DNA sequence: ATCGATGTATATATCTGACACGTGCCTGGAGACTAGGGAGTAATCCCCTTGGCGGTTAAAACGCGGGGGACAGCGCGTACGTGCGTTTAAGCGGTGCTAGAGCTGTCTACGACCAATTGAGCGGCCTCGGCACCGGGATTCTG
DNA sequence: CAGAATCCCGGTGCCGAGGCCGCTCAATTGGTCGTAGACAGCTCTAGCACCGCTTAAACGCACGTACGCGCTGTCCCCCGCGTTTTAACCGCCAAGGGGATTACTCCCTAGTCTCCAGGCACGTGTCAGATATATACATCGAT
């Protein structure tokens, strides 16, 4: 279970780069929910994509291409 | 001119689900409208996944992992089944 | 020379593998197809047009009607979770709207 | 003594971290997560050590943006605590 | 007289409008504003008595869509009566 | 010219019940005016842009299916 | 046999064109391509270049430095409202975010 | 092995634009990813163009529908502008 | 009106490794010619789009009575922010191992291209029963 | 608890869906042959594991003030019902602009061969940016 390695004080400096400014304190229970789904739906399609070409190492074009197919175009790692 | 369509094809399989019931003209054609927007889903994800890997022929393997990718995991589940079961009496034949 | 027999009576389907092989050869999508790919795709198809048709039978025949209308297609899809996930996206015409009232909204 | 009123540090880290750059969470907790969640899809993979990389830039590119769709529907209902129904309410209009 | 209290005949008309399936906006005034827009790109245009048919259709679902989301945003406030603001803070989450 | 105006209010009504609006505020009818007319304008465009392409003079059902299409939302039932 | 000189020469173009054409072919979109397609492409992929790269030069010296980040380019891109509408869904490593904060929040 | 990038175009872009400024590999590696995008977008919906109408040829009028579909309005006036230009002055050489 | 305790920023000097440039060479772009079928032009058919009249009831526009909803003000009590002392384990610098990604060589099983044959399925026609409209009766639910 | 709204049942009747026929062009069977990719072996990059150390960051506690919530009052703007009127909808008649097709032929692109220069790895070195120190001056909270 380490889920609780996303420590509070983690959550709220990402909360203050998006400008809240105070905080209840049930959010980071929330938080860490919808961070363990999002990551799921990303590694399940760069490990499809790993498989289909019979490596045994993921690798970032897998996390690139995994990323673009659900519309989320990252630039910067080729 | 002479226009295809799958309505022969979608009335056989109404046929062996339902025999007793029918089907409108306006039902039929959404459902000649869903075949050919699937169909053409899946050839698009089958070409890409031949370009990222240099391959030059398009086979079974890219069409097993594209249904793997775009359909839900129960449809995807029982698809895969449907399609090797069709492929493995294609062969034995 | 042998007597012909169509591919879909090989393979026991009923749409037509010669039509999407033609299909899969004249889209460009590569330079070559191999022969398991239509059977495959063929299959996959079947299979999704006979799910959508039976949930659209059952709904005709809970509305104690003889004949499919577009209305019955569109209460088949959105009361099924995953054929909902996929048609998302899509508006079929004369479909309307499931019936949905807010809790808050009705009387006490 | 001396005391700051409540808020004062909150408005000085809200215009510190939005002019930085780095990343937010730690490395190595993240890292294991990551290989914690992969083993339920297949065993004994390996990583290269740029993939960790952009998961992370892509999993905080997705919080930053969530708190800021959750902050505008706190103000909308007079409120500045943001609150888990404000986060619910952003998700569903989002269709996620 | 009879009369029926305020919001009575409301939840009825809702009812009754979500069972049916037809059209509401009347035609013709649709059909000459379609024709009105288009002259400002080309001039001496003809339509198909299908293309009108289909911007209707698709017209109405996006408002029919755009109501739904709107009356989250009205009772997250625990307001019944909608207003404006529900509608851009609709439009804002969804990135219109 | 006047024809915006065609778009009546009993019509708007009729729309906010369909989507389980039970009260409705005075000001909500020039607001769906204005949201309505850059829909239709965004998806116009695209149709003549097709027309043009292909020489034509008559707007055709295809010409509206592709655009919808190119926006994001598929229209099943008039083509395609 | 006369010296050979290159067809960005003769369009006037940095860009290469034959690398464009090149690429078209071996991408199976088309059976043929005509010979004015890569001129075209190459003249437009050079002008949203010069743009981006004008822009972010800008933000540059603004911060009086002499070399281009990534933070000069999202500050250049998300400052632009023609450009921030055409990469609206891309995200671009470590460029953090704008500078906001809502009048709500500061102090009365 | 050998592998192929944009980086030189960049740069003499860059120098023309701004003689006394420099461009970090960060940085440069998100320009070139970015004309790779930009030429997959452009030559995927010149294909369907081409498709729609039954033509086998792709040509400078789907490149320049394409432009006026995929761009802004602003954008799109100018990068025909450069297009015609570029294309007259190949021709008139 | 202001004091004074904290905080952010600027100015100077020292260091180091990231950037810009030059060299060698090889594989991919340019020049010259041939063959052939895709696109451009002109002519014909005919269909479906635009324009008009008459007329009847379905639907929109305008008034008004009143009640129930939106909004401002007040009290209160406890949830969160600011600051300190303690303790956990992240980050870094170094060494060593070996799993497996990337490449070259051989060759044989696969799919593309032609030709001759015929039957699968598309267009035009017939018809009859599923659906819808009218009118009257039964049941529900609200003020 | 009177009475207004919705549902359902029996009768009429029509035009949309189910089935038949003619027939032609798209799919099958048989043959050749060229090269895509399956398998075997080797090199050596970089992913995994362990150790010691410093100290940055996380954790736990106290306290007090600013916020969230519930209650009361009042006033005005939505809803429901009735009358008048205006322009939507249906049905019938004209005509001609533009879409869809056929036949001809020419000029554009694909393909093969030669050959030579553009641009890709590799090596070097020097200055833009990172850091430590000192200090200027701006802001916030209480008097």
């Amino acid at each position: 279970d380490n889920i609780q390695g996303i420590t509070k004080p983690a959550i709220r400096r990402l909360a203050r780069r998006g400008g809240v400014k105070r905080i209840s304190g049930l959010i980071y229970e929330e938080t860490r929910g919808v961070l363990k789904v999002f990551l799921e739906n990303v590694i399940r399609d760069a490990v499809t994509y790993t498989e289909h070409a019979k490596r045994k190492t993921v690798t970032a074009m897998d996390v690139v291409y995994a990323l673009k197919r659900q519309g989320r175009t990252l630039y910067g790692f080729g | 001119s002479r226009k295809e369509s799958y309505s022969i094809y979608v009335y056989k399989v109404l046929k062996q689900v339902h025999p007793d019931t029918g089907i409108s003209s306006k039902a039929m054609g959404i459902m000649n409208s869903f075949v050919n927007d699937i169909f053409e889903r899946i050839a698009g994800e089958a070409s890409r996944l031949a370009h990222y890997n240099k391959r030059s022929t398009i086979t079974s393997r890219e069409i097993q992992t594209a249904v793997r990718l775009l359909l839900p995991g129960e449809l995807a589940k029982h698809a895969v089944s449907e399609g090797t079961k069709a492929v493995t009496k294609y062969t034995s034949a | 020379r042998a007597k012909a027999k169509s591919r879909s009576s090989r393979a026991g389907l009923q749409f037509p593998v010669g039509r999407v092989h033609r299909l899969l050869r004249k889209g460009h999508y590569a330079e070559r197809v191999g022969a398991g790919a239509p059977v495959y795709l063929a299959a996959v198809l079947e299979y999704l047009t006979a799910e959508i048709l039976e949930l659209a039978g059952n709904a005709a025949r809970d509305n104690k009607k003889t004949r499919i209308i577009p209305r019955h297609l569109q209460l088949a899809i959105r009361n099924d979770e995953e054929l909902n996930k996929l048609l998302g996206g899509v508006t079929i015409a004369q479909g309307g709207v499931l019936p949905n009232i807010q809790a808050v909204l009705l009387p006490k | 003594p001396h005391r700051y009123r409540p808020g004062t540090v909150a408005l000085r880290e809200i215009r510190r971290y939005q002019k930085s750059t780095e990343l937010l969470i730690r490395k190595l907790p993240f890292q294991r997560l990551v290989r914690e969640i992969a083993q339920d899809f297949k065993t004994d993979l390996r990583f290269q050590s740029s993939a960790v990389m952009a998961l992370q830039e892509a999993c905080e590119a997705y919080l930053v943006g969530l708190f800021e769709d959750t902050n505008l529907c706190a103000i909308h209902a007079k409120r500045v605590t943001i609150m888990p129904k404000d986060i619910q309410l952003a998700r569903r209009i989002r269709g996620e």
